[PDB]
C-alpha cells in the first residue's frame, strides 16, 4: 500500500529534477539560447528545480509515513521553503507574460531599451514577493495551537494570514495574467486579420489556421496554470473560515495538493520543450 | 603565476574586450535595409528622400535608427555578394512604372522573382515602391499597356492598369512569413519614410508573435 | 570584336609553344619531395607533448 | 570570322600535346606508397570575440600571431598561444571579404564590397594603428590580397582583373587581364616571382609578376573556383570549386594530375591548403566540416568537424605546427 504511493511519488520527483535540469543546462551550453526571453524561461526551471529537491521529497515522507518524523525545527523550515519557492514559481509566469506583452505592443522598446538587465529586475521581484509571504508566519501572525501537535506540519490558519497569503500568491497573479494575455490575444487577431486567385485563397486559409494557433497556445498556457493550482487555493480560502461542518476527505486533500506540485513538471514542457529553438539545441547536444 | 609582461598582456586584452562589447550593444539597435532595383528606376529619388562599391545612408526617424545599403555600383555576379546581406530586416525595391514602354519592366520583374526565391531571402519581407505614377498615368492614355503585357484583357485606365502591374508583381511571392508592401511614391512628402517605418514596425511585431507561438 | 579575337589567337599561340615534361617524371618529383621532408611534418607525424606549443610549452 | 577557326585549331594542338605528354597517372606511380593512416586532430584553442561571420584570416610569419576579419567591421590580431587580443582595428566599412598579414609583421590589409584595399601600420610612433594608405582603382569587390613584400602587394577583384600595387605611391604598376569572369582567389609562389588565380569562369592562370603576362591556362573544373594554393615545392597547386571537387595541377607537365571527390560530398569548397611536407590537403566545405585528404592518394584521412556553420577560412602555419579554421559562426579554432 505505502510501497505503491512511495514508487509513484518517487517517479514524479525524479522526472521533475531531470526535466528542469536539462532546460537549465541547454541555455548555458548553446549560445543560441541566450536571449532575454530564454533567461526568464531558464529562471523558471531553476525555481522549479529548487521545489523538486527541497520541498517535494520531505512532503512525500509526510504522505507515505502519514506523520512528521523530522522535528519541530525542520517543520518550520519546510513550511517557509514551501511558501517561498512556490510563490516565486507562480510569479515567474507573470514575468514571462509581462515581457511578452511589451514586445507585441511596443516594437520600439523591444529594439532599443529591452535589456538583459530587465530580466534580472523581473527575476529579483518574483523572489522578493516570495519572502514577503513566507517571513510573516515565522516571526508574528502565528498561534501556539498551530504547533500544539508535533506530529503535524500545518500552515497558520489565522483568518488574517489566510487572506494575505492566498490572494498575494495565486488570486492577484491569476487576474494579472488573464488581463495581459487577454490583450496579447486582441493584438494577435489585429495583425493576423490586417493563378493569383490561387494565392488569394492560400492567404485566406493561412489567416484561419493562424487564428486557430493563437487560441490553442493561450489555452495550454492559462489552462495548465488554472487546472493545477486553482483546485488547491479554493479549498485553502474556504476551509479555514468555515471551521465546523466542512470535513475534507483525507484522499481529496492529498490529490489536490500533489496536482498542484505537478505544475513543476509541466512548466518545463509548456514553455521550453515545445518551442523550436530548445528542441533544435537538444538535437545538437544529444 | 604571471610575470610583469604577461600581466600587462592580459590588461591590454581586457580593455579591447570591453570596447568590443560596448560597440556590439550599440550596433544591434539599427534597422538594416537593402536597396535594390534597376539602375534608372528611381533608387536615386528614394535615397534623396532619406537624406564606388556600396553607399550607406543612415538616418533617424521616430526614435528608430535606420541604415540603408545601396549596391547599384557593384557590377558583378549577384550570387557572390548576396549572402553578406542575409541579416537585413527588409528589402526596399524601386520600380519605374513609366519605363515599361521604353522591356525595362520585364527586366525588373525578373530581378524581383530572383530575390524572392533566394535561399538567403526566403522570409525577408520586401517593401515595393512603384515610382513615376503620374508619368505612367498621362502616357497610358496614348501608348497602351497591351504592348508590354498581351494577356492584359482590362481597360486602359490609371487605377486598373497600375493595380494589374501590382497584382502581377505580388504573384512571384511563393512563401509564407514573407509579405510584400507595395506603395505608389507620394511626391516629396515624409509619407515615403512613413511607409518604411510602418512596414518595419509590422515585421518586428510579427517576429515576436511567432516566438511566443501565436502567429 | 576583331581586336580581342587577335589578342586571343596570339595568347593561345604563346601557350602552345612551351616545353612540357612527361607526367611520370613530374609525378615522381612531387612524390620524392613528400618523402624527403616527411620527418618535418608535425601534422602528419604527431609531435611529443613537451614540444607541442599549443598544449604544454 | 576566320580568327575563331584559327584559335579553335590552336586549342586542338594544345589538347593533343598534353595527351602526348601523358603516359602514366599519379595514381599508378603512388600506388606503392603505404597509406598515411587515420589522422585524428583535436581542437587546442578557441578564439572568441567576433560578433558576426568571419570571412578571412592569415597566419603571421612567426607562427604565433593571426589576423581575422568579420562582417562586424573589426580586424582583431590574436595570439594563438595564449588567446590574448593584441589589436582590434575598426574598419571604415564593415563589408570585408579578405585580409592579409605582412611577411615582416609590420602591416595588415583588407578589402571588400568597397573597391579599396586598406593598409594599416601596426607599429607606429604613438602606438595607435591607423589607415596609412588606401589603394583605389579596382571596379569590383576585392576578393584576395597578398603582400608580395613590405612595399608591394597583389590584389584580385570582381572586375576580372588582378593588379600589382606600389604601396609607397599607391598606383598599380602592373595589371593582369584575360580572365573571363570574377577572380575569387590568388596565391603567390614561394619565391614570389609567380602567382596563380582562380576565376568564376572555371579556369586558372599562371602570371609573371615582372612581365605581367599569362604563361599558362588550366581548365579542368566544371564551375567557379573559390580557393587556390601552391604546393610547397612550388611546382604544383590545388584548386577548389563549387563542383564539390578539388584538383591538382602541375606547371611543368601543364595538366591536371589528380582529383579529390567523394560521392557523399555535394557541397562546395570554401578554401584549400597544404601541409609543410605537402602530403596533406585540408579543404573547408559548406557542410560545416573540413576534410583532410591524402594529396598523393586522393583518399580521405580525417574530418575536422566542430563548426556550427560554413567554414569560410582556413590556414596552416609556416612551421606546420597547427591549422586554424574560421567559420560563419564567428569562432576561430587552432587544431594541431
Ligand atoms: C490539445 C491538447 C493539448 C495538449 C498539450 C500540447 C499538444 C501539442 O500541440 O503539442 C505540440 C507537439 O509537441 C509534441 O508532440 C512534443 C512531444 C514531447 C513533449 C516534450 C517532452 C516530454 C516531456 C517529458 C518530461 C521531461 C507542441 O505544441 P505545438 O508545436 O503544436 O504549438 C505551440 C505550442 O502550443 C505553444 O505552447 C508553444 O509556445 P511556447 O510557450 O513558446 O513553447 C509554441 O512554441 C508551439 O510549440
Ligand atoms: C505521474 C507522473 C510521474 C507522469 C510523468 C509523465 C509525463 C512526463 C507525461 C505524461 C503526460 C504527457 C503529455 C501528454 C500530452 C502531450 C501532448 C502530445 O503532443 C505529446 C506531448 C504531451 C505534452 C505529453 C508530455 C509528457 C507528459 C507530461
Ligand atoms: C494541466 C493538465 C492536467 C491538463 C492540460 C490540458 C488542459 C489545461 C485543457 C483544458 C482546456 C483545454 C483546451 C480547451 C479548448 C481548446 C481549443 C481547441 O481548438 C484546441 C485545444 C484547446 C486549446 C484545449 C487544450 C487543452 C486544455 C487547455
Ligand atoms: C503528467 C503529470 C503532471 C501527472 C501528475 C499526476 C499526480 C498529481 C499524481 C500521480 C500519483 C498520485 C498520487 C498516488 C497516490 C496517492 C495516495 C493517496 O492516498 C492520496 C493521493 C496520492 C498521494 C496521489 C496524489 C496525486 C499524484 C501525485
Ligand atoms: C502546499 N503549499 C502550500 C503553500 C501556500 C499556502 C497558502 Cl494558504 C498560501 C501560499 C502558499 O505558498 C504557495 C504559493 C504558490 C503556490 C503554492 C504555494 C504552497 C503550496
Amino acid at each position: 500500500y505505502q510501497v505503491i504511493t512511495s514508487l509513484l511519488l518517487g517517479t514524479l520527483i525524479f522526472c521533475a529534477v531531470l526535466g528542469n535540469a536539462c532546460v537549465v543546462a541547454a541555455i548555458a551550453l548553446e549560445r543560441s539560447l541566450q536571449n532575454v526571453a530564454n533567461y526568464l524561461i531558464g529562471s523558471l526551471a531553476v525555481t522549479d528545480l529548487m521545489v523538486s529537491v527541497l520541498v517535494l521529497p520531505m512532503a512525500a515522507l509526510y504522505q507515505v509515513l502519514n506523520k512528521w518524523t523530522l522535528g519541530q525545527v525542520t517543520c518550520d523550515l519546510f513550511i517557509a521553503l514551501d511558501v517561498l519557492c512556490c510563490t516565486s514559481s507562480i510569479w515567474h509566469l507573470c514575468a514571462i507574460a509581462l515581457d511578452r506583452y511589451w514586445a507585441i505592443t511596443d516594437p520600439i522598446d523591444y529594439v532599443n531599451k529591452r535589456t538583459p538587465r530587465r530580466a534580472a529586475a523581473l527575476i529579483s521581484l518574483t523572489w522578493l514577493i516570495g519572502f514577503l509571504i513566507s517571513i510573516p508566519p515565522m516571526l508574528g501572525w502565528r498561534t501556539p495551537e498551530d504547533r500544539s501537535d508535533p506530529d503535524a506540519c500545518t500552515i497558520s490558519k489565522d483568518h488574517g494570514y489566510t487572506i494575505y497569503s492566498t490572494f498575494g500568491a495565486f488570486y492577484i497573479p491569476l487576474l494579472l495574467m488573464l488581463v495581459l494575455y487577454g490583450r496579447i490575444f486582441r493584438a494577435a487577431r489585429f495583425r493576423i486579420r490586417k493563378k493569383n486567385e490561387r494565392n488569394a485563397e492560400a492567404k485566406r486559409k493561412m489567416a484561419l489556421a493562424r487564428e486557430r494557433k493563437t487560441v490553442k497556445t493561450l489555452g495550454i498556457i492559462m489552462g495548465t496554470f488554472i487546472l493545477c493550482w486553482l483546485p488547491f487555493f479554493i479549498v485553502a480560502l474556504v476551509l479555514p473560515f468555515c471551521e465546523s461542518s466542512c470535513h475534507m476527505p483525507t484522499l481529496l486533500g492529498a490529490i489536490i495538493n500533489w496536482l498542484g506540485y505537478s505544475n513543476s513538471l509541466l512548466n518545463p514542457v509548456i514553455y521550453a520543450y515545445f518551442n523550436k529553438d530548445f528542441q533544435n539545441a537538444f538535437k545538437k547536444i544529444i | 603565476t604571471l610575470s610583469a609582461e604577461e600581466r600587462a598582456a592580459l590588461e591590454r586584452s581586457k580593455a579591447i574586450e570591453k570596447n568590443l562589447k560596448e560597440d556590439g550593444i550599440s550596433a544591434a539597435k539599427d534597422v538594416k535595409l537593402l536597396l535594390l532595383g534597376a539602375g534608372e528606376s528611381g533608387k536615386s529619388t528614394i535615397v534623396k528622400q532619406m537624406k564606388t562599391g556600396i553607399v550607406e545612408t543612415h538616418f533617424t526617424f521616430k526614435n528608430l535608427h535606420f541604415r540603408l545599403f545601396d549596391v547599384g555600383g557593384q557590377r558583378s555576379e549577384r550570387k557572390k555578394w548576396i549572402h553578406c546581406f542575409e541579416d537585413v530586416t527588409a528589402i526596399i525595391f524601386c520600380v519605374a512604372l513609366s519605363g515599361y514602354d521604353q522591356n525595362r519592366m520585364h527586366e525588373s520583374l525578373m530581378l524581383f522573382d530572383s530575390i524572392c526565391n533566394n535561399k538567403f531571402f526566403i522570409d525577408t519581407s520586401i517593401i515595393l515602391f512603384l515610382n513615376k505614377k503620374d508619368l505612367f498615368g498621362e502616357k497610358i492614355k496614348k501608348s497602351p499597356l497591351t504592348i508590354c503585357f498581351p494577356e492584359y484583357t482590362g481597360p486602359n485606365t490609371y487605377e486598373d492598369a497600375a493595380a494589374y502591374i501590382q497584382a502581377q508583381f505580388e504573384s512571384k511571392n511563393r512563401s509564407p512569413n514573407k509579405e510584400i508592401y507595395c506603395h505608389m511614391t507620394c511626391a516629396t512628402d515624409t509619407n515615403n519614410i512613413q511607409v518604411v517605418f510602418d512596414a518595419v514596425t509590422d515585421i518586428i511585431i510579427a517576429n515576436n508573435l511567432r516566438g511566443c507561438g501565436l502567429y | 570584336s576583331i581586336a580581342q579575337a587577335r589578342k586571343l589567337v596570339e595568347q593561345l599561340k604563346m601557350e602552345a609553344n612551351i616545353d612540357r615534361i612527361k607526367v611520370s617524371k613530374a609525378a615522381a618529383d612531387l612524390m620524392a619531395y613528400c618523402e624527403a621532408h616527411a620527418k618535418e611534418d608535425p601534422l602528419l607525424t604527431p609531435v611529443p607533448a613537451s614540444e607541442n606549443p599549443f598544449r604544454e610549452k | 570570322d576566320q580568327l575563331r577557326q584559327e584559335a579553335e585549331q590552336l586549342k586542338n594542338q594544345i589538347r593533343d600535346a598534353r595527351k602526348a605528354c601523358a603516359d602514366a597517372t599519379l595514381s599508378q606511380i603512388t600506388n606503392n606508397i603505404d597509406p598515411v593512416g587515420r589522422i585524428q586532430m583535436r581542437t587546442r584553442r578557441t578564439l572568441r570575440g567576433h560578433l558576426a561571420k568571419i570571412y578571412a584570416m592569415h597566419w603571421g610569419t612567426d607562427s604565433r600571431l593571426l589576423v581575422s576579419a568579420s562582417q562586424d567591421g573589426k580586424l582583431i590580431i590574436w595570439d594563438s598561444y595564449t588567446t590574448n587580443k593584441v589589436h582590434a582595428i575598426p574598419l571604415r566599412s564593415s563589408w570585408v571579404m579578405t585580409c592579409a598579414y605582412a611577411p615582416s609583421g609590420n602591416y595588415v590589409a583588407c578589402g571588400g564590397l568597397d573597391n579599396i584595399c586598406s593598409i594599416y601600420n601596426l607599429k607606429t610612433r604613438e602606438g595607435n594603428v591607423r589607415v596609412s594608405r588606401e589603394l583605389a582603382g579596382h571596379t569590383g569587390y576585392l576578393s584576395c590580397c597578398r603582400f608580395l613584400d613590405d612595399n608591394q602587394i597583389v590584389t584580385s577583384s570582381g572586375d576580372t582583373t588582378c593588379a600589382l600595387w606600389d604601396i609607397e605611391t599607391g598606383q598599380q604598376t602592373t595589371t593582369f587581364t584575360g580572365h573571363t569572369g570574377d577572380v575569387m582567389s590568388l596565391s603567390l609562389a614561394p619565391d614570389t616571382r609567380l602567382f596563380v588565380s582562380g576565376a568564376c569562369d572555371a579556369s586558372a592562370k599562371l602570371w609573371d609578376v615582372r612581365e605581367g603576362m599569362c604563361r599558362q591556362t588550366f581548365t579542368g573544373h566544371e564551375s567557379d573556383i573559390n580557393a587556390i594554393c601552391f604546393f610547397p615545392n612550388g611546382n604544383a597547386f590545388a584548386t577548389g570549386s563549387d563542383d564539390a571537387t578539388c584538383r591538382l595541377f602541375d606547371l611543368r607537365a601543364d595538366q591536371e594530375l589528380m582529383t579529390y571527390s567523394h560521392d557523399n560530398i555535394i557541397c562546395g569548397i570554401t578554401s584549400v591548403s597544404f601541409s609543410k611536407s605537402g602530403r596533406l590537403l585540408l579543404a573547408g566545405y559548406d557542410d560545416f566540416n573540413c576534410n583532410v585528404w591524402d594529396a598523393l592518394k586522393a583518399d580521405r584521412a580525417g574530418v575536422l568537424a566542430g563548426h556550427d556553420n560554413r567554414v569560410s577560412c582556413l590556414g596552416v602555419t609556416d612551421d606546420g605546427m597547427a591549422v586554424a579554421t574560421g567559420s560563419w559562426d564567428s569562432f576561430l579554432k587552432i587544431w594541431n
